[PDB]
């Protein structure tokens, strides 16, 4: 590892120092090092890794997106044939964006979440499982695809019980996991009843939960909670 | 449309 | 070469499609990858040049910027110590912003100034060369500083004799070179009264000329002129 | 301020 001769400290400092600067592939890279010298990761850390490779991978999501478009257009019918170039470049970055989905599930099975005990940590490491899955499901269009799904929707279905068990509705950790497997639903798993139903229960049940919280707190929960009324508004 | 993820 | 086996106008294609996707790195490599193949490059194709590396350049700059100003603030008085890691990391995205104008100014070396004939494509060039030469005094502080800014000067001023000479005031890349060059009085040569009044005569001599043009033509000029008039504003 | 430059 290039990073192997750095303090795991100084790696910390340079992934805020990375945010700060919005240098998102130099905050992922100082996270992954951070995280092989072998220590568990506190709850700062592990936001640290989470949003470094939700931005790394949030562009390469975008970005092939646009090509796949493009691609899409360019197999129409009457559309002027323009050689491979389209299909090659989507590739590039499809395999590029795999990669990094490999990276962060590599570091979540070596050893991220066999040795998390909380249910803060391990259901966090847990949706970040589901999440890079579902980045793989996006672009999966081969004989592994169906496997890819399942992979998603085992390590959400193992967060939601242990967040369920061990944590209050008005989590963020919670919220967000339920967030995203509501979308998992809804644009991998061809289940948009399943989607709406995960999405309002959710909402309804940390509604009823505010009144626990501080000022605080209170915010930090409704911020995710209209995410997850967005997305009602959108698919109803 | 690309429904909203955290 | 890792571009030496695509052909030309395959790395043009996809250059196009990067800038679409907003995946700038790669319609920067993609486009030395051309300028590689030994060919001039059209008008379309120099833009496309200079988009994609403006964008890599601009976001390293950036993120130079914020880290200079963090490092800054540590060796205040009253700052406690942190250690090197900020020095550090500056340095790191310093070494990778000097490699990427090392880069493109041995494109510009190799061969693109030599065999630029036309006035367009020389002036286009040459103020790449200034502009790049630029961004190495924005972050140079050792025994070559004044060499590097003199090197800056001096691909200006040739690019500007060549456009006065052969180009009309509302010509965009003489206005875009003008209005650099300006920049480069104020911020780099320590001479806010050169760039006023380069900025000023610049302007209204675009202004004299506009009736001479295309609504097309009109509105290209226009955009750049009012960049003109928002530095004048800043600075007066 | 960083001056526009283009
Ligand atoms: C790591 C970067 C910094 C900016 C230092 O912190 C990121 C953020 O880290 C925390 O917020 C987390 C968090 C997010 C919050 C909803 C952002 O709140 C804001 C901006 O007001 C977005 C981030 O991506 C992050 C770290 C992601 C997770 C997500 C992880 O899944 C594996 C699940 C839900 C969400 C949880 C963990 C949030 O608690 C904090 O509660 C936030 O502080 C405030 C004011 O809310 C802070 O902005
Ligand atoms: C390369 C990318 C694309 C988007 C295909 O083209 C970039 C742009 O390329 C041309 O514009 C150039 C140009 C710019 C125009 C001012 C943008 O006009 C708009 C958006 O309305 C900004 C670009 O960076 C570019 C290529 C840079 C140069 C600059 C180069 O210095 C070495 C000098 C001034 C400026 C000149 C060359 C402009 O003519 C065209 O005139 C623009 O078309 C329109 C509608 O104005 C097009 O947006
Ligand atoms: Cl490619
Ligand atoms: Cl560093
Ligand atoms: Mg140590
Ligand atoms: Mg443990
Ligand atoms: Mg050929
Ligand atoms: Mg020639």
């Amino acid at each position: 590892g290039a990073m192997g001769s750095m303090e795991r400290a100084s790696l910390i400092q340079k992934a805020k120092l990375a945010e700060q600067a919005e240098r998102y592939e130099d905050m992922a890279a100082f996270m992954k090092g951070a995280v092989e010298k072998g220590e568990e990761l506190s709850c700062e850390e592990r936001n640290l890794l989470s949003v470094a490779y939700k931005n790394v991978v949030g562009g390469q999501r975008a970005a092939w997106r646009v090509l796949s478009s493009i691609e899409q257009k360019s197999n129409e019918e009457g559309s002027e044939e323009k050689g491979p170039e389209v299909r090659e470049y989507r590739e590039k970055v499809e395999t590029e964006l795999q990669g990094v989905c490999d990276t962060v599930l590599g570091l979540l099975d070596s050893h991220l979440i066999k040795e998390a005990g909380d249910a803060e940590s391990r259901v966090f490491y847990l949706k970040m499982k589901g999440d890079y899955y579902r980045y793989l499901a996006e672009v999966a269009t081969g004989d592994d695809k169906k496997r890819i799904i399942d992979s998603a929707r085992s390590a959400y279905q193992e967060a939601m019980d242990i967040s369920k068990k061990e944590m209050p509705p008005t989590n963020p950790i919670r919220l967000g996991l339920a967030l995203n497997f509501s979308v998992f639903h809804y644009e991998i798993a061809n289940s948009p009843e399943e989607a709406i139903s995960l999405a309002k229960t959710t909402f309804d049940e940390a509604m009823a939960d505010l009144h626990t919280l501080s000022e605080d707190s209170y915010k930090d929960s409704t911020l995710i909670m209209q995410l997850l009324r967005d997305n009602l508004t959108l698919w109803t | 449309d690309k429904a909203k993820s955290c």
